[PDB]
């Protein structure tokens, strides 16, 4: 899972 | 960096590396640079120079090896111990006619405790002694060093890594596959080294591990559950391994006086929650008389 | 092996005041959150349990990465690169099995490269000076839980639960040494389950009491009561499993009579 990103 | 040390020779070689001694062209100061390739692409710092350096920065002590400084590039990293002279071993191998007297090895043992109750004491376990990783230098010091096999442990510990301490030195309570192990291990270790550095030899040189289990118990008897309770329940206790009887231990160690035999099977106990600690093992009369011997050479 | 015991508490209590990050990191830090690190570590939590990664693994990786964040501003963006890198030198120093790098890098659904992740683990190792053999909370309850009589499972899985929990919130458990938060842990765990208290054998052994631990329990027994609400869940959802004796489970005290 990506978190802060886009 | 890099820059103020002059490389003099080759001392020896590790896992990811090799070392050389190499001095300090500003200070003078004489060191063993560890180095250890990196790369990239690869998984990173290996997690035994993650340990040996975190662990090794927080003993400091006149008989454990001083870490002295990390140089880590972009590239590189170096690591810079203090320097000593030589190893246990390659200083018996030098002592055959000469054995050693027993006023080194009384010193050596005693440094020796000392060291270790320090690791145990702020909560570090060796799990490496043997003599090729025990350093001397030319004024008598003994030291621990090579703590990359070391890990911090915890009160009460957890299930470790069993892959664990050179075969000939490793704790009976490793090789029966034990849930948990903590600092005895450490004191088996320097009870197989103490009777080595008396008769020279090994004490329990087994190939494998059920031979190194065997010879074990051929020295100090097949245990049981009077001699230590839980043993017939451990993961790789086997009902079928022979029952031998325990020796005298003036046999195991002919030289020994009473009170070196005393502290020996102190050392060599079964049950690891009976075996001595280091710290208790200072106050063991046969230091009574003990002193710092220089190397006779 | 109460030999070493006593000196490894004292000296676990040296360190845990010089391994202890700067409580207001986070107002100079221009351009991230508490709530920011809440999502940071309650994602590290997943990672802990997709890789069956030990809870004290959890435990040096947050000490990690609040340490590094005492000093080194970071962009929103690259928040999660210091943390996956976090996590990963905690298992290197921490785990039998750690993750392969490759496995990091594949958590994060591919926002970083593998040779982002390896440069960020050196970046933080020259941070924090190979400092990694930190105490934590986990360390602590461990001892105390040496002082249950006899010992009960539930309390100590609901102290870890709990000792988790402060992992989320800077504001306000920053204030708080790892071992007032496992008195604090330990003494809630034990009040929920048993409706026993903080034993007088710790106080010989910590000089804390319940006195000193007030101002901790106050905030730990509010976290607890309000954590069905808290945006943050995956140390809920852990501790619901059968390892763990599903404590999240239990109801929380409404009153702790102090």
């Amino acid at each position: 899972r990506n978190l802060f990103g886009p | 960096s890099m820059e103020n040390f002059q490389k003099v020779e080759k001392i020896g070689e590790g896992t990811y590396g090799v070392v050389y001694k190499a001095r300090n062209k500003l200070t003078g100061e004489v060191v063993a640079l560890k180095k250890i390739r990196l790369d990239t692409e690869t998984e990173g710092v290996p997690s035994t120079a993650i340990r040996e350096i975190s662990l090794l920065k927080e003993l400091n002590h006149p008989n454990i090896v001083k870490l002295l400084d990390v140089i880590h590039t972009e590239n590189k990293l170096y690591l810079v111990f203090e320097f000593l002279h030589q190893d246990l071993k390659k200083f018996m191998d030098a002592s055959a006619l000469t054995g050693i007297p027993l006023p080194l090895i009384k010193s050596y043992l005693f440094q020796l405790l000392q060291g270790l109750a320090f690791c145990h004491s702020h909560r570090v376990l060796h799990r490496d002694l043997k003599p090729q990783n025990l350093l001397i230098n030319t004024e008598g010091a003994i030291k621990l060093a090579d703590f990359g096999l070391a890990r911090a442990f915890g009160v009460p510990v957890r299930t470790y890594t069993h892959e664990v301490v050179t075969l000939w030195y490793r704790a009976p309570e490793i090789l029966l596959g034990c849930k948990y192990y903590s600092t005895a291990v450490d004191i088996w270790s320097l009870g197989c080294i103490f009777a080595e550095m008396v008769t020279r030899r090994a004490l329990f040189p087994g190939d494998s591990e059920i031979d190194q289990l065997f010879r074990i118990f051929r020295t100090l008897g097949t245990p049981d559950e009077v001699v230590w309770p839980g043993v017939t329940s451990m993961p790789d206790y086997k009902p079928s391994f022979p029952k031998w009887a325990r020796q005298d231990f003036s046999k195991v160690v002919p030289p020994l006086d009473e009170d070196g035999r005393s502290l020996l099977s102190q050392m060599l106990h079964y049950d690891p929650n009976k075996r001595i600690s280091a710290k208790a093992a200072l106050a063991h009369p046969f230091f009574q008389d003990v002193t710092k011997p220089v190397p006779h050479l | 092996v109460p030999d070493y015991h006593e000196d490894i508490h004292t000296y676990l209590r040296e360190m845990e005041v010089k391994c202890k990050p700067k409580v207001g990191y986070m107002k100079k830090q221009p351009d991230i959150t508490n709530s920011m690190r809440a999502i940071l570590v309650d994602w590290l939590v997943e990672v802990g349990e997709e890789y069956k990664l030990q809870n004290e693994t959890l435990h040096l990786a947050v000490n990690y990465i609040d340490r590094f964040l005492s000093s080194m501003s970071v962009l929103r963006g690259k928040l999660q690169l210091v943390g996956t890198a976090a996590m990963l030198l905690a298992s290197k120093f921490e785990e039998i099995y750690p993750p392969e790098v490759a496995e990091f890098v594949y958590i994060t659904d591919d926002t970083y490269t593998k040779k982002q992740v390896l440069r960020m683990e050196h970046l933080v190792l020259k941070v924090l000076t190979f400092d990694l053999a930190a105490p934590t909370v986990n360390q602590f309850l461990t001892q105390y839980f040496l002082h249950q009589q006899p010992a009960n499972c539930k309390v100590e899985s609901l102290a870890m639960f709990l000792g988790e929990l402060s992992l989320i919130d800077a504001d306000p458990y920053l204030k708080y040494l790892p071992s007032v938060i496992a008195g604090a842990a330990f003494h809630l765990a034990l009040y929920t389950v048993t409706g026993q208290s903080w034993p007088e054998s710790l106080i010989r052994k910590t000089g804390y009491t319940l006195e000193s631990l007030k101002p901790c329990l106050m905030d730990l027994h509010q976290t607890y009561l309000k954590a069905p609400q808290h945006a943050q869940q995956s140390i809920r959802e852990k501790y619901k499993n059968s390892k763990y004796h599903g404590v999240s489970l239990l109801n929380p005290p409404e009153t702790l009579n102090l």
